[PDB]
RNA sequence: CUGGGGGGAGUAUGGUCGCAAGGCUGAAACUUAAAGGAA
């Protein structure tokens, strides 16, 4: 849904956005610091985040093709 | 006649907490107590001219007009500013 | 003959995959409806810095300012140094050297010159901390952005040495299949021309908004004192959260202002990099355009990283149209087979690039 | 106009007015100790009161009468207070070489100017709230940019001890009158001395700068007032 | 009917007496007889 | 081409202010090379 | 209470890892007090 949506390309990316649910500015969109201030007052949101030389060339270059291969 | 180190101690009892007086002062009496940086003629009938001052004009000239040349000198571009 | 793009939006993104693919483009109607219409002067002189930096690259403004025709050259790299103006910092072009960076002839080592930091923009602390580890796990081990001097707005003057010397001939393919633990969490909290207790106020702020997380909390402390501080004061604080098994990082910074406390300035700062660890997956909502752009410039296989879905939004999918735009590659987001999140795994096959300016 | 607010050494406070008696009302235990400095706020309806009890108090204007709300206890014993003249900043001087610069619409701690290493006498605020002066027996009054709490100049006037400093009503030049018989008229742009004023014979306890036009007062302790206008 | 508030005031001298000295100085640029 | 020597110094006003300078480091030092009486 | 590199006397070092210089202190965002040092 979403990569058709990102592809389809008549429609705004916030119209893809929206029917889901710019770069000069480097850092990110974030919320008034007040509605952050009430978001993050709690932790636990994210306390689960926190907390022979030549057959080896080959190998890796088989286990990049077996990664290609079983992600086509 | 007198020196022209009892003339710059007259000088200095002359011209004597304010900042920019001093640096006036100091300034006034450089670029007077300085005479090998001007070039004065005889009059037939004086300050003609000022040798450190149009040296480091005229090398500071060619000096970035040396550096533009360096830059210029392996390039193929340029941008095409029709503005 | 030219690939055509409307508007100026992604301005600096535009030209470095132009750079990079080799492709004449054409970016039409730069702000033609507007009262001073056309480039402004930091963007023109990004096209400086993008002609100092590259040779044989013919750029072509207009007469009206309102459309440019960039047709790419070689990138030679070489010494050079760069005086942006005050229009933005030095970040603003620093920023959109590190793709070009590690795929020259000779090795970037470019001086910029300005102001240091601003509230929309990359600092010396976002562009080291957060933004050289993903080179460095893409495939540079050798880039340093060095600062001689910091200039806090409006005045600036602060120089900082930019140098990379691994010219790689692609950046490797990442496999990013999972969540990387953050370990500890550490930062940079400077101050320039103002008094040395504001700093320890921005730690402490940013410390007891951190501090019920059972992780180990680190700021470092840096006022400038002397000529390195620049022409005007200023105080900023910039925190990064640091997955050391892997080497991954996730950041957030910002800085202070004619009448900003330091403690507020700390724990937003704090505030904001909380969220952007809820919002993020292996990148940050930052660092992901280079992330992908490096997996798209890769070698001629596949390579897969894991996004959330938070991070998906208007900015990083005209990203990927202008991407497509360019060089007519797609990305595939497969979501991951647990449930208890909505995270993508986006895969990318590189188009089969190599640099072929470094000599042999 | 017309009434006076005042504060003596013991702890008590007093009102008096022009027209009627002496007393409106005193203030018995208005503070805990030595009283040494307040302020009105620019429209009057509220006033500031530093005290060597370590703290500050607030007082408003009851309908003619005083009333004690809140109160900020410090560390140490304050001993001058000052608000900018648009109701924007409290600037306090403390006994321990520092002042603290608070919003009064919050008590918020926005700054801490330090360094002037011995107790910090009259503060001033100048018309645009940008621009603090601070005075002390260092014999130097330091200017301090208000914005980022940067220093500007440390300039060492009088030889003795800065007892007052005053802005002007709509410039920023501004007088310091001290405790060795003088007082100095100076820029706050280039930071000279625009002049030297040598009437007094002693100590020269306050001065005062009208409201606008701006000539100005200065009281001593030869018992001497004396007036100050232009040329 | 009084509002009393504290406030505390650290000043930080031993932050510049832990500027780069020397070790943030070199971090900061990455018998007998 | 190559050339053998370097030519003369040119002396100008940013020669001249740093040879006085140097000069006034030294004699607000008292930094003087003379010869002493034995 | 079993485990071992390779002679003695030196010398050099554009390699790697360290330790180390400046320069009156106070004193810097402040050309700023007292006091001390030196001569």
């Amino acid at each position: 849904n979403i990569g058709k949506l990102i592809y389809m390309d008549n429609i705004s990316p916030e119209e893809c956005i929206r029917r889901w649910r710019d770069l000069e500015k480097f850092v990110p969109y974030f919320d008034t610091f007040e509605k952050l201030a009430k978001k993050w007052k709690s932790v636990d949101a994210i306390k689960e985040r926190f907390l022979t030389w030549y057959e080896l060339q080959k190998a890796k270059i088989s286990k990049q093709l077996e990664i290609n291969n079983i992600e086509y | 006649a007198g020196s022209q180190l009892k003339n710059l101690k007259a000088a200095l009892k002359a011209r004597g907490y304010d900042r920019e007086e001093k640096k006036k002062a100091i300034a006034e009496i450089r670029e007077e107590f300085n005479p090998f940086e001007i070039k004065a003629a005889r009059n037939k009938r004086i300050a003609v001219g000022k040798p450190g001052i149009s040296k480091q004009i005229g090398e500071e000239q060619r000096k970035r007009a040396f550096e533009a040349r360096k830059m210029m000198k392996n390039k193929r571009g340029g941008v095409i500013d029709k503005r | 003959k030219y690939t055509t793009f409307q508007g100026s939006q992604n301005f600096r993104l535009r030209i470095v995959l132009a750079t990079l693919s080799g492709k004449p483009i054409k970016i039409e109607k730069i702000r033609s409806g507007d009262l001073n219409p056309g480039l402004k002067d930091y963007e023109v002189s990004f096209l400086r810095l993008i002609e100092s930096v590259t040779n044989g690259s013919v750029i072509e403004i207009s007469y009206t300012g309102t459309t440019v025709i960039y047709r790419p050259g070689i990138i030679v790299g070489g010494a050079s140094t760069h005086i942006c103006p005050s229009s933005k910092p030095v970040g603003y072009f620093v920023e959109p050297m590190l793709y070009l960076a590690p795929f020259s002839k000779k090795k970037f080592s470019i001086l910029f010159k300005g102001i240091t930091a601003s509230h929309n923009d990359a600092g010396i602390e976002a562009i080291k901390w957060g933004l050289m580890p993903v080179m460095e796990k893409f495939g540079v081990r050798e880039c340093a952005l060095h600062t001689l001097k910091r200039g806090s707005p409006p005045l600036g003057g602060g120089e900082v040495h930019l140098v990379v010397d691994s010219l790689i001939a692609q950046p490797i393919t990442m496999h990013e299949i999972d969540r990387p633990i953050i370990s500890s969490i550490t930062g940079v909290a400077y101050s320039t021309r103002v008094s040395p207790s504001l700093v320890n106020r921005m730690i402490d702020g940013a410390k007891k908004v951190l501090k019920n997380l059972q992780c180990e909390v680190n700021i470092t402390a840096d006022v400038w004192r002397g000529e390195n501080s620049g022409k005007s004061p200023g105080w900023g604080i910039t925190l990064v959260a640091q997955s050391k098994q892997k080497g991954w990082s996730y950041f957030a910074e910002d800085i202070g202002d004619a009448g900003s406390i330091p403690e507020e300035l700390g724990e937003k700062v704090a505030c904001q990099l909380l969220e952007e660890i809820s919002k993020s997956a292996a990148v940050g909502r930052n660092q992901l355009p280079l992330a992908i752009v490096y997996m798209v410039i890769g070698k001629e296989d596949i390579g897969r990283l894991r996004i959330n879905k938070e991070q998906i939004d208007e900015r990083f999918i005209i990203l990927l149209r202008d991407i497509k735009k360019i060089f007519n590659t797609e990305v595939f987001l497969k979501p991951v087979d647990e449930a208890d999140n909505e995270d993508m795994i986006a895969t990318i096959k590189g188009i089969g690039f190599t640099n072929t300016s470094k000599k042999i | 106009g017309l009434l006076v607010i005042l504060g003596t050494r013991n702890g008590e406070l007093q009102l008096f007015d022009l027209a009627s008696s002496s007393l409106l009302d005193t203030i018995e235990d208005a503070h805990d100790a030595a009283i040494w400095s307040l302020d009105l706020t620019s429209d009057g309806k509220r006033l500031v009161t530093g005290s060597a009890d370590k703290t500050v108090k607030f007082w408003d204007f009851k309908v003619l009468k005083l009333h004690h709300d809140t109160t900020l206890e410090l560390t140490d014993d304050i001993l001058c207070v000052r608000v900018s003249p648009d109701d924007r900043y409290l600037a306090i001087s403390l006994l321990d070489n520092t002042v603290k610069v608070f919003f009064l619409d919050s008590m918020k701690f926005y700054l801490s100017l330090y360094g002037h290493k011995l107790p910090v006498l009259s503060i001033d605020i100048s018309f645009d709230s940008k621009m603090i002066i601070t005075s002390s027996a260092d014999k130097n009054i330091k200017i301090w940019g208000l914005d980022f709490g940067d220093c500007h100049k440390s300039l060492f006037a009088h030889q003795d001890s800065i007892m007052n400093v005053k802005f002007l009503p709509q410039s920023h030049n501004f007088f310091s009158c001290s405790k060795d018989a003088v007082v100095k008229y100076w820029d706050g742009e280039k930071f000279e001395c625009i002049q030297k004023l040598y009437a007094h014979q002693s100590e020269v306890w306050a001065l005062a700068v009208a409201t606008d036009g701006g000539f100005v007062v200065s009281s001593s302790h030869d018992h001497s007032i004396r007036i100050w206008e232009e040329t | 009917p009084k509002t009393q508030p504290k406030v505390i005031r650290f000043n930080g001298p031993s932050d510049v007496y832990v500027p780069p000295s020397k070790k943030t100085q070199k971090l900061l640029r990455s018998e007998n007889l | 081409f190559d050339r053998t020597a370097k030519p003369v110094p040119v002396i100008t006003s940013e020669v001249t202010e740093s040879l006085e300078d140097m000069i006034r480091r030294r004699i607000q030092d008292s930094n003087f090379d003379d010869l002493q009486r034995r």
